[PDB]
């Protein structure tokens, strides 16, 4: 397959397990997600030293399309090759009931 | 205050940072060199509104409180101003809490790209201790 620098690897109707590509000068990573075309977004951050490059986004609505963005937080003057924000789209599945 | 290299090695060894969580003393000398250049008053902005303070560049979103970072956790429970003192006692105690948080010294970007996997003992070669 073609490499995917941001992807969902596990999903439930109300939760998503995203995986992304890390970079050496990243202090940590910021995760922005919200309904595609929605009026509000949520931002969270990973912890320093966490090199797992994985995170769980939870509390989502079933059957709704979300825009997930991951970017590397760096120190000013210590960014170098850090590419910047990458985004994907993912529509959650319906619930069993 | 800008520490000397050997001066800082002895000060951090007095604080018991040698082999703390398996990290020999040379790791901490090298980490301070590429994070702050041995300057106790080093301050650097991040791109998320946070700031790194002190000789070990302790982050103001996760560890210390600087009163200006949104959603700061302050897991070290200490004002960031205390990490700008010429006395590195506060920065060492917070560094021990960070390295024991399960990720080791990988929390310091400069240590990862400049010290990890190198001859870190070169940074203590020729010092008193």
């Amino acid at each position: 397959d073609v490499p995917r620098d941001l992807e969902v690897v596990a999903a439930t109707p109300t939760s998503l397990l995203i995986s992304w590509r890390g970079y050496p000068w990243a202090t940590y990573y910021g995760i922005i997600y919200g309904e595609t075309g929605g009026n509000s977004l949520v931002q969270e951050f990973t912890m320093p030293g966490d090199l797992s490059h994985r995170a769980t986004i939870s509390g989502l609505k079933p059957g709704v399309d979300y825009t997930i963005t991951v970017y590397a937080v760096t120190r000013v003057g210590r960014t170098f090759d850090t590419p910047g924000p990458i985004s994907i789209n993912y529509r959650t599945g319906h619930h069993h009931h | 205050k800008v520490f000397g290299r050997c001066e800082l090695a002895a000060a951090m060894k007095r604080h018991g940072l040698d082999n703390y969580r398996g990290y020999s003393l040379g790791n901490w000398v090298c980490a301070a060199k590429f994070e702050s250049n041995f300057n106790t008053q080093a301050t650097n902005r991040n791109t998320d509104g946070s700031t790194d303070y002190g000789i070990l560049q302790i982050n103001s979103r996760w560890w210390c409180n600087d009163g200006r970072t949104p959603g700061s956790r302050n897991l070290c429970n200490i004002p960031c101003s205390a990490l700008l003192s010429s006395d590195i006692t506060a920065s060492v105690n917070c560094a021990k809490k960070i390295v024991s948080d399960g990720n080791g010294m990988n929390a310091w970007v400069a240590w990862r790209n400049r010290c990890k996997g190198t001859d870190v003992q070169a940074w203590i070669r020729g010092c008193r201790l």
